């Protein structure tokens, strides 16, 4: 059974060989994939860029700039366009800092895995922070 | 072969598991639908009812949150439904409670086409209570939820109707 | 599968629920359904036509509209009644 | 062969008495099983009503919507206790039991599994059958009687108006 | 949709014949989505940008979240009290895009032409529209999918 939902059996897609895998598939989306390997390129794709909206909302009140960036993140993935569709690993693009050539294997899935609950988090947070700042209008407080 | 219930009447033949079973069902609902569903649907109605009676007596006998939000102030439990959804209140229970029954509609669906899934079976057990008891214990105690829940479903439905009808709060 | 032969098919061409049930609570389901049409299809016609209770689609109501689809399922269990009649229940 | 498959061929000196004149338990042969569970329903609810019209021309429940100013006699007991309440308690109640006891009971007895008339009122019910069938006969000749005076005492109660 | 014309060729996004051939998931989404989604969806334009704008009232992307495009604001809906948004229509004296003659209705069914522009009316349409979105909803699930 998954462990998310205990009362539903584990995604055949999903064993414990991803970062993050909490057998979390209750809709079966991953069924019809032939891999995961695009879908978890969107999920960090999207939590990456949530992790920049949510410290880019803080910073614009406690203190078109916001063109260089779309044009920066767009040169990015122009020469990065087949690493999606290369079949590599998901999220690598080598833009590390030297840090993860580091620890064995199991401390690179446990770095994986601070990433992608740091994804999943930042997507829920920046969806919150901007429909309670599309409402309310206020900064905070 | 006959019915315990009803000394008269045939055994419905489809209740042979079921822990709460009376040989009861004289329509024979087991006969014609899936009783694992009718034991998901009577489990649930039952779980329900058991937090429905609870909340409506604590309602009715003073008892609000405190401090008390605006909307809700002078109001009873035959009155608190629609100043809840007027308050917001049930517009974001209503949301979480869709939540959990769509992923447990995939939890019914995958019953009702194999799964091995217990009726009534989610992963909520979290202060123990089961640690690797028999299963004529286990079924003792989904003996009590199914017969107490069977007692609210009752007792909820006496509440709501003479709440309303003799216009009172509960201890009438 | 669901091919058949003769006068009258199977009972399994009711679905799951319906092809276990007697012909004889089939049937009277189904003037039940029938009768709550018919009654829902004149109590909407005597609320179109009172001058207080038909302005700006007043005289709709949901027990009435919900009362009225009876119909379809009346003609759906007599049907089914008259299956598993043939089929011996 | 209705006579051989149910009791109560009997009259009221207790001879022999092979009653159908229409034949009908021959022309709905099926039926017959029907026919015996809803005699004993008529007569069981007829010997219920010929007391209930007599005990309510003395006794009545001590409420003052069922008291004797407000019902004069007995005849006035349905018409005027229909928007009152209490016909309203025994329809549901009735009918509950008749849609959740009775019409399962009949198809059960369509199927052969239960005999009519058999509601599981069996505490005094006499072993060693042939007794139980002069108990059943018991049953039916008072039954039978009753239905003739629940018809006698209901209508000649309305048109001379007297009680008793 | 150049792009997933392109996407879906690429070998691991070419898509099986069985899924091709998935006749019961395909009517259910097609009845439902293609047809009954959007007939609410296109009711959700004309009640909140076609209706206003023909009773002169601009609701763009600008403001059509704080716009609400009745009056009672989608209360009547959520308790049931469905009169209300069919309680006062445009006048048979309704100068078209203008509020003069005006009404706030946004499901009628009135019937016929506003008298001005010969045309139907557009709470009409959005009754129709609505209507029809409910049905095809409805009529995407008939067919047996993986539930
Ligand atoms: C309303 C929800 C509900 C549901 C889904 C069920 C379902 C069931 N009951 Mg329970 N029952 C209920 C309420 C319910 N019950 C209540 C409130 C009581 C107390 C009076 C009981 C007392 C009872 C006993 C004593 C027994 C059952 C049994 C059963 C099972 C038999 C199937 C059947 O014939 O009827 C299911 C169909 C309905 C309830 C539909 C009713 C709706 C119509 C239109 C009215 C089935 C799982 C038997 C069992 O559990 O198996 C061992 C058994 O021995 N029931
Ligand atoms: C001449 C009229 C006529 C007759 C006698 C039948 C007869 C039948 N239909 Mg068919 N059907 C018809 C026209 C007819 N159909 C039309 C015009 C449509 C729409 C295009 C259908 C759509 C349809 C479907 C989808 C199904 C049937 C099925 C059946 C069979 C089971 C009885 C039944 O409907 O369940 C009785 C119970 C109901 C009808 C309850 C449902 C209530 C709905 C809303 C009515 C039976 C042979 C079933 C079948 O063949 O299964 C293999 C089945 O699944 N019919
Ligand atoms: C044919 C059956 C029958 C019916 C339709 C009535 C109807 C009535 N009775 Mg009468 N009654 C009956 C039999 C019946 N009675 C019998 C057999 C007796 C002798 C015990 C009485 C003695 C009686 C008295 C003293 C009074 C009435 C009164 C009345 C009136 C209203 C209140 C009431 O229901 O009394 C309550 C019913 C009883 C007291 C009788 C109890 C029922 C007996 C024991 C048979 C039931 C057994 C059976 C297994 C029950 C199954 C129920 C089922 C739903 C499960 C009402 C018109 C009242 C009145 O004022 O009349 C105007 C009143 O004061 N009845
Ligand atoms: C808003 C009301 C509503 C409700 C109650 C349902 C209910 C259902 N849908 Mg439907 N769906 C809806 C709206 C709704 N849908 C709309 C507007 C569309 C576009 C037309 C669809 C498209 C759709 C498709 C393509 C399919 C279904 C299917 C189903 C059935 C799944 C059975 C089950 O237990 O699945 C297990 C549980 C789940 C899959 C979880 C999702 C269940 C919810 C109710 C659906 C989401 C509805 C809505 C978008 C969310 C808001 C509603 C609420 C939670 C706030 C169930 C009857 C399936 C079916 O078998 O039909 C015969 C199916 O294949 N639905
Ligand atoms: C809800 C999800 C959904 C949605 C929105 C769509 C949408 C679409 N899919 Mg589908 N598809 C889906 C799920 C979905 N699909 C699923 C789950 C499967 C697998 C089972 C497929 C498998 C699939 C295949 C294989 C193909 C599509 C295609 C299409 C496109 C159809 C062509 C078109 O654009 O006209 C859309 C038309 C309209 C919006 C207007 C409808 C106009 C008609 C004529 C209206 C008439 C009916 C009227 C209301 C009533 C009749 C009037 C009466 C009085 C006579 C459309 C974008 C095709 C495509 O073009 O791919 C690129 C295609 O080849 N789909
Ligand atoms: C059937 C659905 C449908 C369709 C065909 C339209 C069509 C239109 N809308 Mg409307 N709208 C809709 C539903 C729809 N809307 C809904 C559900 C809402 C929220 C209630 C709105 C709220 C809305 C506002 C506030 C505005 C529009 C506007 C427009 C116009 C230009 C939009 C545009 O430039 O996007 C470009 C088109 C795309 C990006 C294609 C989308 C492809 C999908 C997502 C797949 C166009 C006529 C604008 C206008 O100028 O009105 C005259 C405008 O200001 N719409
Ligand atoms: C109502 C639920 C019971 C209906 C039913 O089972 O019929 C039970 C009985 C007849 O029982 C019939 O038995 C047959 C075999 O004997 C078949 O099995 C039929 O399915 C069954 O309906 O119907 C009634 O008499 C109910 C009448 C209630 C409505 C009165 C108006
Ligand atoms: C609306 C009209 C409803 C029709 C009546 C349905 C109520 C059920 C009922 O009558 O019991 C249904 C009962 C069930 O009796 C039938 O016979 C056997 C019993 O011995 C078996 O149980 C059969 O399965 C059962 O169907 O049947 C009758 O009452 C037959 C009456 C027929 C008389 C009608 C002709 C009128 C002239
Ligand atoms: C033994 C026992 O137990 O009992 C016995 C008793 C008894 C009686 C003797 C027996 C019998 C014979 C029976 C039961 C015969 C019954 C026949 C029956 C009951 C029914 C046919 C309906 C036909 C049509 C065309 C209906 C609707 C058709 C349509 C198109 C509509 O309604 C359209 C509509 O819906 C919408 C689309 C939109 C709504 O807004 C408006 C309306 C409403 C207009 C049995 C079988 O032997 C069982
Ligand atoms: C985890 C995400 C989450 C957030 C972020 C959030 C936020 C707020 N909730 Mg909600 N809520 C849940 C989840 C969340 N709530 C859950 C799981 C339930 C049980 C189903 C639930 C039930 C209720 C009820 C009954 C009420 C309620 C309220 C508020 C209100 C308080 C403002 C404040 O504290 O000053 C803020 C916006 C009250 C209210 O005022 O609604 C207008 C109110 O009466 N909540
Ligand atoms: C077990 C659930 C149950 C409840 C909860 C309940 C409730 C009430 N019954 Mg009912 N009732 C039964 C069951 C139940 N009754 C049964 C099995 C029968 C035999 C068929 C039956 C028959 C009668 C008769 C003849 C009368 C009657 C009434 C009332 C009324 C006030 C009672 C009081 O307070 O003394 C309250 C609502 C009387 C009345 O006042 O009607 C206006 C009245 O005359 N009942």
């Amino acid at each position: 059974m998954s462990e998310s939902l205990p009362f539903l059996p584990r995604p055949e897609k999903l064993d414990g060989s991803m970062a993050g895998d909490r057998g979390f598939d209750p809709m079966g989306l991953s069924e019809i994939q032939q891999d995961l390997t695009y879908a978890r390129w969107a999920e960090l794709k999207h939590g990456r860029i949530a992790m920049l909206a949510i410290v880019g909302m803080i910073v614009q009140e406690y203190i078109g700039v916001n063109g260089q960036i779309f044009a920066a993140i767009g040169c990015v993935e122009l020469i990065n366009f087949n690493k999606h569709y290369d079949g590599s690993e998901p999220g690598d693009i080598g833009w590390t800092g030297g840090l993860l050539k580091n620890k064995s294997e199991a401390e690179i899935m446990k770095a994986k895995e601070q990433e992608i609950t740091h994804c999943r988090l930042a997507m829920i947070a920046i969806t919150g922070a901007t429909v309670q700042t599309l409402l309310f209008h206020q900064p905070l407080l | 072969k006959q019915s315990q219930a009803l000394p008269f009447l045939p055994y419905p033949e489809n209740l042979s598991g079921y822990v709460g079973d009376a040989g009861f069902d004289p329509l024979r609902f087991s006969d014609y639908f899936p009783m694992d569903y009718l034991r998901e649907a009577e489990i649930k109605h039952g779980r329900i009812c058991m937090l429905a009676t609870v909340g409506w007596i604590a309602v009715d006998m003073g008892l609000r949150v405190y401090p008390v939000p605006a909307g809700l102030e002078g109001v009873t439990a035959a009155t608190a439904h629609d100043a809840s959804v007027a308050q917001g209140g049930l517009g974001q229970v209503f949301g979480w409670v869709a939540v959990a029954e769509m992923a447990s509609w995939i939890g019914v669906s995958q019953m009702l086409q194999g799964s091995g899934r217990e009726p009534g079976y989610f992963g909520f057990d979290p202060l123990g209570l089961m640690k690797g008891k028999s299963e004529a214990e286990v079924n003792n105690m989904k003996l009590k939820e199914i017969k107490n829940g069977r007692l609210a479903m009752l007792a909820f439905s006496g509440i709501c109707t003479q709440s309303v009808l003799f216009d009172k709060t509960f201890p009438f | 599968d669901m091919t058949w032969e003769g006068e009258y098919p199977p009972s399994k061409v009711l679905g799951p629920i319906m092809s276990k049930m007697p012909s004889g609570l089939l049937g009277l389901i189904s003037i039940a359904c029938a009768a709550v049409c018919a009654y829902s299809i004149a109590q909407s016609g005597v609320l179109q036509q009172q001058p207080g209770a038909y302005e700006n689609g007043s005289w709709v109501k949901w027990y009435y509209v919900l009362g009225s689809f009876g119909g379809p399922l009346a003609w759906g269990t007599h049907v089914a009644s008259w299956i598993q009649r043939k089929n011996g229940m | 062969s209705v006579f051989d498959n149910y009791v109560g061929a009997k009259d009221f000196r207790g001879a022999e008495f092979k009653f159908d004149p229409l034949k009908l338990s021959e022309t709905y042969e099926p039926f017959q099983g029907w026919f015996r569970e809803s005699e004993l329903r008529h007569g069981r609810t007829a010997m219920l009503a010929v007391v209930g019209y007599i005990a309510t021309d003395f006794v009545r429940i001590p409420g003052e919507m069922y008291s004797f100013e407000a019902i004069p006699k007995s005849a006035d007991a349905h018409d005027a206790l229909i928007a009152s309440g209490p016909m309203s308690q025994l329809l549901l109640w009735i009918g509950l039991f008749d849609l959740v006891v009775t019409a399962p009971a009949v198809q059960a007895m369509g199927k052969g599994e239960r005999e009519p008339g058999d509601f599981g009122l069996k505490w005094f019910a006499p072993s060693s059958k042939d007794a139980f069938d002069k108990k059943r006969e018991a049953e039916l000749l008072n039954g039978r009687l009753a239905m003739f005076a629940i018809g006698g005492i209901a209508t000649q109660s309305v048109l001379n108006g007297h009680g008793f | 949709l150049l792009f997933a014309g392109w996407l879906h060729l690429q070998p691991k996004f070419r898509p099986s014949l069985s899924w091709f051939k998935n006749n019961e998931s395909r009517l259910n989404h097609h009845l439902s989505g293609l047809l009954g989604v959007s007939s609410l969806a296109w009711t959700g334009h004309i009640v909140h940008v076609a209706i206003p704008a023909s009773r002169g009232v601009h609701v763009g992307w600008d403001n059509f979240l704080t716009t609400p495009p009745h009056p009672a604001g989608l209360t009547p809906f959520f308790t049931g009290n469905w009169t209300v948004y069919a309680e006062n229509p445009d006048s048979a004296s309704h100068v078209y895009g203008t509020s003069e003659g005006a009404g706030t209705a946004i499901l009628t069914f009135l019937g016929g032409f506003h008298p001005q522009t010969q045309s139907l009316w557009l709470s009409d349409i959005a009754h129709h529209q609505l209507a029809i979105a409910v049905v095809f909803i409805i009529a995407g699930h008939m067919y047996r999918t993986n539930f």
